[PDB]
RNA sequence: UAGGAGGGCGCGGCGGCCGAUGCAAAACCCGGGGCGCGAGCCCGGGCGGAGCGGCCGUCGGUGCAGAUCUUGGUGGUAGUAGCAAAUAUUCAAAUGAGAACUUUGAAGGCCGAAGAGGAGAAAGGUUCCAUGUGAACGGCACUUGCACAUGGGUAAGCCGA
RNA sequence: GGUGAACAGCCUCUGGCCAAUGGAACAAUGUAGGCAAGGGAAGUCGGCAAAACGGAUCCGUAACUUCGGGAAAAGGAUUG
RNA sequence: CGACUCUCGGCAACGGAUAUCUCGGCUCUCGCAUCGAUGAAGAACGUAGCGAAAUGCGAUACCUGGUGUGAAUUGCAGAA
């Protein structure tokens, strides 16, 4: 619930759902999904990743 | 040149054991460059891998011997 | 001297005695030993279908008779110890058999 | 084993970053003594025993 | 038999991580603590092993308060 | 880095050094003391032939339970002695070493011998066994350092 | 012999006295020359490169060949015992400085499905996958790996808790 | 899958392997496994070890007995 | 003559004694009294541009603020 709301707060965007686990290292990692409404190469180069 | 990703990954494709992935032994500089599921398909569909014919195990001595019991 | 013979190989008296699970390795030793002695080279290279030919009776029988050809022939490798080796292959026999087959040297 | 509980994942999270040789540049702080990392584990020589 | 035989069934846990002190020695079916006698309110420490009462004394840890109480101490406890 | 025994001339010789040699100390000490004093060309002929399997190094200190061949009644009558191949091999790379160095420097190859030749224990390297009844027991290898200077022979 | 007593040699300090010391101190080595019946002492040679003695008084954790003595190291033993169950390996090729051990292909055999096959519970903890690798390890060997280094990987309203 | 009463053993297919350090030789003594003329326990403390019997069909099956057993008793015959 | 065994002498190894040290220990003496429900000791996890440990610190995370001092930190790179 708080990673789809601050999804949306930051980068302007929501997500339709996420996948969450907890990579061995430590730390949590999170898939979160687009609404085909926004593109994710969009916001990829918005944040610049790719 | 070893190719034991590539016996893998292509027992999984073709869906076989890997004693039945035949990799073309003239061509294992095009097999090695070959890194991915991907590129193993691509392979097959060239017809480089090929799943080899199962081994035979007929029956046909034991109809002879049942047509012979009857 | 690049050269091409067709021997006979008797390998009843050369593998006599043999272990079983070593009857067929040593039928090809003896055959490598065999080359060598024929064609004064060290280096023996034995053709798959002679292999599959001795191998194909399992480990524990071997054929007694082995009609092979035997061909020396120049080392083209420009690395290489040797000016020449001896590549053995299996060679086609007569339909009259062994009868009287002695060495022959093919053309 | 496959069902883990939480606080064990965490707990090898951290013996998982404490495998490391030491950095190559430590090496060269001044006045220095530490020269090779003398606690290195190994999964199949000295079990943690947790 | 005894020995090589019998170390091979070593399958469970008697003990798992104890939560007042992060030891392996938390005795499951007991559900008490072997070394630090938790969930008791007082800690398990006892006077015929010095070795294990300093090993988990005060000063073997962050100290993370009381080490600013001497410093505290000096100017006499003071707020401005 | 300077060797146990000096060229009786340094100008006109030329050494060859390794330290910490992973291969066995009696072998390569029997090795040495066949190979002394030969020339550098015979030395290579003998020693690769030995690798080969086909002439041997006889084995006359460290030699308990060494067995016996034909190959030797030439240098120990008695007839014992190995074809020591690892460590043959290292000698071969030692020599060759020695070889470049001295033509670097400029010597006859071809008038070179072997003036040197020294094998001594190195530091043990240690490594675990287990045996019956629970008990481990050391299982260490005894490396060797080989040195050697090649001279060019003198009339 | 047990045992006793006397006079001495030696070690480490302390209070004093006499000095040596980068023209080489301490320590250690010698087929070096001596002195003493003896503990020991003096000098030479060498390595060594910074501290050291001798005398009187005084003190003490002071003298080693033993204790199935403690710790550490090193021998002979010894290149010796030995690496032997689970049927089995062989031939071309390729890579590589190097091939019995890597990879490919042809062959020949084994597990023979209460399996040497496909999955899990426990337990392990990153062993999983890729790229590479000087050492070490893989009780032979290696181009190789479950070894070493750098990265990657574990997604649940429905399977669980 | 085959034989077989059978998830016995023995061979095969799917799947997995040839991982157990290799080369040469056939001496004693060993370890595991065989075979032996005439005799068959004389060996030995003791038939220890090994051999002989072994499936199935048909017949027959004693003393003794808690009348349930003995019993697959014993002794025979057949097998493709 | 030569090999082996013992040995003597020179060098080189093996090994870490001896000598010179020492941000350490031990002993004695002295000064003060200051933990915790306003959450302590201990434990855990995180935390650095390149860190694993030790040393710090707590999502403000090898620190923030004040004050003093008065030009650095430092294995490297970087804003200064
Ligand atoms: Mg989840
Ligand atoms: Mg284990
Ligand atoms: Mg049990
Ligand atoms: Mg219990
Ligand atoms: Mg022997
Ligand atoms: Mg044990
Ligand atoms: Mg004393
Ligand atoms: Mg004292
Ligand atoms: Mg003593
Ligand atoms: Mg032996
Ligand atoms: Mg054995
Ligand atoms: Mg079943
Ligand atoms: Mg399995
Ligand atoms: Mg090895
Ligand atoms: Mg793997
Ligand atoms: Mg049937
Ligand atoms: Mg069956
Ligand atoms: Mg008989
Ligand atoms: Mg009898
Ligand atoms: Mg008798
Ligand atoms: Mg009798
Ligand atoms: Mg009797
Ligand atoms: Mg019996
Ligand atoms: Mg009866």
């Amino acid at each position: 619930k708080k990673i789809k709301a601050a999804v949306k707060k930051m980068y302007d965007i929501q997500a339709k759902k996420v996948n969450t686990l907890i990579r061995p290292d430590g730390k949590k990692k999170a898939y979160v999904k687009l609404t085909p409404d926004y593109d994710a190469l969009d916001v990829a180069n918005k944040i610049g990743i790719i | 040149v070893s190719l034991k990703l590539q016996k893998r990954l292509a027992s999984s494709v073709l869906k076989c054991g890997k004693g039945k992935v035949w990799l073309d032994p003239n061509e294992v500089n095009e097999i090695s460059m070959a890194n991915s599921r991907q590129n193993i398909r691509k392979l097959v569909k060239d017809g480089f891998i090929i799943r080899k014919p199962q081994k035979i195990h007929s029956r046909s001595r034991a109809r002879r011997a049942h047509e012979a019991k009857q | 001297e690049v050269v091409t013979r067709e021997y006979t190989v008797n390998l009843h008296k050369r593998l006599h005695g043999c272990t079983f699970k070593k009857k067929a390795p040593n039928a090809i030793k003896e055959i490598r030993k065999f080359a060598q002695k024929a064609m004064g080279t060290n280096d023996v290279r034995i053709d798959v279908k002679l292999n599959k030919h001795i191998w194909s009776s399992g480990i524990r029988s071997v054929p007694r008779r082995v009609r092979v050809r035997i061909a020396r022939k120049r080392n083209d490798e420009e690395d290489a110890k040797e000016e020449l080796y001896s590549l053995v292959t299996v060679a086609e026999v007569p339909q009259e058999g062994l009868k009287g087959l002695g060495t022959k040297v093919v053309e | 084993p496959s069902h883990k509980t939480f606080r064990i994942k965490q707990k090898l999270a951290k013996k998982q970053r404490q495998n490391r040789p030491i950095p190559y540049w430590i090496r060269m702080r001044t006045d220095n003594t530490i020269r090779y990392n003398a606690k290195r584990r190994h999964w199949r020589r000295t079990k943690l025993g947790f | 038999t005894k020995g090589t035989g019998s170390f091979g069934k070593r399958r469970n846990k008697t003990h798992t991580l104890c939560i007042r002190c992060g030891r392996r020695s938390f005795h499951l079916q007991k559900s008490t603590c072997s070394s630090c006698g938790y969930p008791a309110a007082r800690i398990r420490k006892y006077n015929w092993s010095v070795k294990a009462i300093r090993r988990k004394t005060t000063g073997t840890g962050r100290m993370r308060y009381m080490r600013h109480v001497p410093r505290r101490f000096k100017s006499n406890f003071r707020e401005g | 880095v300077k060797y146990s025994t000096d060229p009786a001339n340094p100008t006109k010789s030329a050494k060859a050094m390794g330290r910490d040699l992973r291969v066995h100390f009696k072998n390569t000490r029997e090795t040495a003391f066949a190979l002394r004093k030969m020339s550098l060309n015979k030395a290579k002929r003998y020693l690769e032939d030995v690798l080969a399997h086909k002439q041997a190094i006889p084995f006359r200190r460290y030699c308990r339970g060494v067995g016996r061949t034909a190959q030797v009644k030439n240098r120990q009558p008695n007839g014992q002695g190995r074809w020591p191949a690892k460590s043959a091999k290292f000698v071969l790379d030692l020599l060759k070493n020695a070889e470049s160095n001295a033509e670097v420097k400029g010597l006859d190859v071809d008038a070179l011998y072997i003036s040197h030749i020294q094998v001594n224990q190195a530091q043990k390297q240690r490594r675990r066994t287990y045996r019956a009844h629970g008990r481990i027991n050391p299982y260490m290898s005894n490396p060797c350092h080989i040195e050697l200077i090649l001279s060019e022979k003198e009339e």
